[PDB]
RNA sequence: GCAAAGAUCUAACGGAGAUAUACUCAACAUGCAACGUUGGAUACUGGAGCGGGGAAGGAUUUCGUGCCAACGGCACUCGUA
RNA sequence: GUCGCUGAUCCUUCGAUGUCGGCUCUUCCUAACCUAGCGCGACGCUAAGGGUUGGAUUGUUCACC
RNA sequence: AAAGAUUAUCCGUGCAAAGCGGAGCGGUGGGUAGUACUUGGUACGCUCAUCACC
RNA sequence: GUGAGAUUGUGAAGGGAUCUCGCAGGUAUCGUGAGGGAAGUAUGGGGUAGUACGAGAGGAACUCCCAUGCCGUGCCUCUAGUUUCUGGGGUUUGUCGAACGGCAAGUGCCCCGAAGCCAUCGCACGGUGGUUCUCGGCUGAACGCCUCUAAGCCAGAAGCCAAUCCCAAGACCAGAUGCCCAC
RNA sequence: UACGUCCCUCUCCAAACGAGAGAACAUGCAUGGGCUGGCAUGAGCGGCAUGUCGGUGGGGCUCCGUCCCGAGGCGCUGAACCUUGAGGCCUGAAAUCAUGCUCAGGGACAC
């Protein structure tokens, strides 16, 4: 398959792992979004903004280079 | 065999006959590995990486490693080491008013093993120490000397404090 | 009075009784039936159990939804060094049954073959079979073995093979034993003659997984269930609890029998031993026979997926370690715990149906870590997504001042 | 069965209560378990207190020196014995 | 017409055999509701191997939706 | 379960007819060179070396 | 014959008789399988086919494919549950002069959390033949007509028996085999 | 008599206790290193000391500027800590594992 990457971290996420989910108002170009981790679900129901998560893609690409 | 049922001298032979007999020759015979690759093709069929003792760091192939080790005559009575204990896998899930007892216990059978002693005293100090974040909070782990005396034998177990554990290794000092 | 509603019984009497297997190691109970017209052939082999893992495959059956369109499929992976033949028996039918009517020995055996005869080995005289070894090369031994290979020949109807596992050769450091498992394996095709002649043609030879069982094939497999010591009755046989108000215990069997009979029937759930039992599972189809990784390092890149990689994940089988032999992948479980020994064996049912015909080719094998939620499948790209870190920079500082 | 009221650890001294051995044997694998006092450590009661004084009731249970047969449902070198 | 397969007594137990219904669990029967075969849309023969549910009101068993 | 001066040579054969057959070459250690096997550990050709059976 | 005992109620030593049992197995593998247990079972769809049958209306079925319900035996790759790894972090009241380190609140409380265990809340697997009943026939008389029966044969049920599957020699296996002792 | 078996000792695919599977100077055990994973950026310093660039704060004291009090913020810093224990991996593919301890094992049967 296809590798995607995780809505909160953009970790890889390689087939037969991860958690998919649709919610109500729902994006016409993104109806479904993947998360790796339950501590990356856990977060974006919290509302977080990844560009303070000092271990995600966004923080990293932002500040260490 | 029973030692005390052959004598000293007997037990020694049959240790011989099976020490440079039969387990030292084997060794030198199947030497002949250095024969067969040096004619082995070059590159070629060289896809024996391992054999022949050619390999970096690796095992001695051919012998086990506690037949190399080098023997020594045996310790005297007097003797004086320092060493590193792990309290944290020892105690695990272990019932939280008894972690400070249990790990007194724990480190008695350590070093009755390792110096042979029935009669290990701890220390004023090394009592503070695993005592000293109340009964559930023993630290995870804990340096001592160890020092064997005679009199009968005992042991002496006291308290090296550290700034951290990291590289440390067990000393005879 | 009749019960007011009616439910099928808890668990299967043909199961019975749930004690424990009186052997570790899996024996086959029988063999498959014996056809003389094919060539002679082995028909099992013997594994180690080193965790399992998933994969991704294209699906080629007609008529159904998931026709041409790729399913994930969990595996179990199963080491496989090769064994070695040591013996030749056969048997003879009687109106009682089959009788052993000799044994062939082989010139020369192995340590890790006569260490199975001791308690003690390091300790002991190691003198076991000594006598037979000398004996059988002189005048009178080689009439003995030509006299009992003319019985197997005149009145046998059966000839197995006795052969062992190689544990120097597997080389694993969670296995504490170092005595060979000893197996006897039976050898269907031909007549009897030509069955002699095959076995005496292996004798005090190795023999490789890979000449007993092709990748696309299924099997049979004989092992033992893992262990939970004394069980109640609630898990042992699957029975309801009782309301939270009940006095004296709600994980029981209510009611254990009638007034009459006046005795507990065999039927009624009671606690005690769970697993550790013996179970033959029928169709375990083979997704793969993999080569030793000193031959052949890049065992689970597939056509699909060109990474180099090995078939044991990132920090390694947990409890096992890493695969260093021959391995055969099978589709789906077996019974018994990580590091057991178990036996493969020729199938008994059909293998006409679709399923069991179908041609298996792998797209991706999963090599994440096992241990946590694995997000790398190498090191190569852990290390892509970490750029270098403080310990390598202190490497790299501390290895180049010399 | 002796499971409510959280819990003890360590050294020295004391004591018959030990470090108690036939050959062989350096020490482990052939004397275990348990106690009083002092010092140190760790916890508990938590002022409606396992604090300090009285009435009713009890009557020497109070103090010192000894002793350890019986009694203190385990133990004692200790005791309201 | 024909021919077959609740009561009444007081034998045991008053120096005591724990009295309704439900829950749980096992087993057996056939006078066959379903599943399996036959013969004649319904009716009959063989067959007890496997199965036969969730709820409202009522302490209810029954009954009724 | 085996068949024979009453169960007191060996294979072959049908409880036959015939046909064989009866220093050597085994277990162990020492050199010596190539091979086979999953490749550290076993076999194999020469060669002495102590025990052997007959 | 050969060794060891004892001869058991009033002292200490000597030698006689009888009695008793010890005089051959031990230890370690691979198998056999009498007997006993015993299990798989339902629903839908496809196409067969809008075909056969029918004035029309309407409207079948077997081989063979694909799924699903229940039941059974396991497993832990994934997803979900669980934490006294008191793992890492955060946070309240008290407390060691402060910081650091922590500690008390029988696990203070909150978030995330490996390994292990675990869910029709996840995933895998669930075999073959013999006979014979109701019944359908064939040859064939009694009763030279006739008749599936009187002899005798053939096909035939989710029934019964066996096998596959589980336990297995008080079923006392001169089944095979490694080593030591005895003869 | 001998071959051997059991206890003590060590390991955990077993386990209420027995029983089982193993080992019996062995990378066996111990400690350390590396991996794999968990949490989420340590203590201390200083905003001029970090990696030819980039360097706080609502407010408030003192004698213009300068020196101080201040929750939080930034840098060193994907830091620090933990990682096998009822019992994760590497000393035998490749490219990377190191040291330390054992110094006649003891007892009972076999008899
Ligand atoms: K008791
Ligand atoms: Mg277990
Ligand atoms: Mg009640
Ligand atoms: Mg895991
Ligand atoms: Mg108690
Ligand atoms: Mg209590
Ligand atoms: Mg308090
Ligand atoms: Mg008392
Ligand atoms: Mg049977
Ligand atoms: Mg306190
Ligand atoms: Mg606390």
């Amino acid at each position: 398959m296809r590798t995607i990457e995780c809505e909160f971290s953009h970790f890889a996420v390689h087939p037969g792992h991860g958690r998919r989910y649709v919610p109500f108002a729902f994006l016409s170009t993104k109806p479904v979004l993947t998360f790796s981790r339950p501590k990356c679900f856990a977060l974006y129901m919290r509302k977080k903004n990844p560009r303070f998560i000092p271990w995600t893609r966004t923080y990293r690409r932002i500040h260490r280079k | 065999m029973k030692g005390k049922v052959l004598g000293k001298e007997k037990k020694a032979a049959i240790i011989d006959a099976r020490k440079k007999a039969a387990e030292s020759r084997k060794n030198r015979d199947d030497k002949r590995w250095k024969r067969v690759l040096a004619n082995m093709d070059e590159e070629k069929r060289k896809k024996f990486h391992g054999v022949g003792n050619t390999a970096k760091n690796s095992r001695v192939r051919g012998a086990t490693r506690a037949s190399l080790l080098k023997r020594t005559g045996r310790k005297p009575d007097a003797v004086s080491m320092e060493a590193t204990i792990h309290l944290s896998k020892l105690l695990k899930k272990k019932t939280f008013s008894k972690r400070a007892p249990l790990a007194i216990k724990r480190i008695k059978a350590f070093v009755g093993r390792l110096m042979k002693t029935k009669d290990n005293r701890i220390d004023a100090s090394l009592n503070t120490y695993i005592w000293h974040k109340g009964v559930k909070g023993v630290p995870g782990r804990v340096r001592v000397l160890i020092q064997r005396k005679s009199e009968h034998f005992y042991t002496v177990i006291s308290n090296v404090p550290v700034a951290s554990f990291k590289g440390l290794t067990t000393k005879t000092v | 009075s009749h019960c007011k509603f009616e439910h099928p019984r808890h668990g299967h009497l043909g199961f019975l009784p749930r004690k424990r297997s009186r052997q570790i190691r899996g024996r086959a109970r029988a063999f498959p039936k014996d056809d003389a017209t094919q060539k002679p052939h082995l028909t099992s082999f013997m594994v180690f159990k080193a965790g399992m893992t998933h994969i991704v495959r294209d699906v080629d059956r007609p008529g159904s939804k998931v026709n041409k369109k790729e399913v994930v499929e969990p595996v179990t992976i199963l080491e496989a060094p090769p064994m070695v033949i040591v013996g030749i028996v056969g048997y003879r039918q009687t109106p009682v049954g089959l009788k052993t009517i000799g044994t062939v020995w082989a010139h020369h055996t192995s340590v890790e073959f006569r260490r199975r005869y001791y308690k003690n080995w390091k300790q002991s005289a190691q003198l076991a079979f000594s006598r037979q070894k000398q004996f059988a090369n002189t005048k009178e031994g080689k009439v003995a073995e030509a006299r009992t290979l003319n019985a197997f020949a005149k009145k046998a109807s059966v000839i197995r093979v006795i052969a062992h596992t190689q544990l120097r050769k597997l080389r694993n450091h969670r296995v504490g034993v170092k005595k060979a498992h000893v197996q006897e394996i039976q050898v269907n095709g031909g007549s009897v003659a030509a069955k002699i002649a095959l076995a005496k043609s292996l004798l005090e030879k190795e023999v490789r997984v890979d000449s007993v069982f092709q990748q696309s094939e299924a099997c049979d497999v004989c092992s033992v269930t893992k262990g939970h010591g004394t069980e109640g009755v609630v898990k042992r046989w699957g029975v309801a609890c009782l309301p939270r108000k009940t006095h004296r215990g709600l994980r029981k069997v209510a009611c254990i029998g009638a007034w009459h009979p006046a005795r507990v029937m065999y039927t009624v759930a009671r606690a005690g031993q769970h697993g550790y039992h013996h179970r033959t599972q029928l169709n375990k189809k083979i997704y793969q026979i993999g080569r030793s990784v000193a031959v052949e390092p890049n065992q689970a890149t597939t056509t699909y997926d060109l990474t180099a990689k090995t078939i044991t994940p990132m920090g390694g089988f947990v409890g096992y370690g890493t695969v260093r032999n021959d391995y055969v992948m099978l589709k789906g479980s077996v019974s018994g715990p990580r590091r057991r020994v178990m036996t493969l064996r020729r199938p008994m049912a059909p293998q006409t149906s679709r399923q069991l015909k179908e041609k298996i080719v792998l797209k991706f094998i999963d090599t994440s870590s096992k241990i946590g939620h694995g997000r790398f499948q190498t090191k190569k790209e852990k290390n892509q997504w970490f750029g270098p870190l403080k310990k390598d920079r202190i490497r790299r500082e501390e290895r180049l001042r010399k």
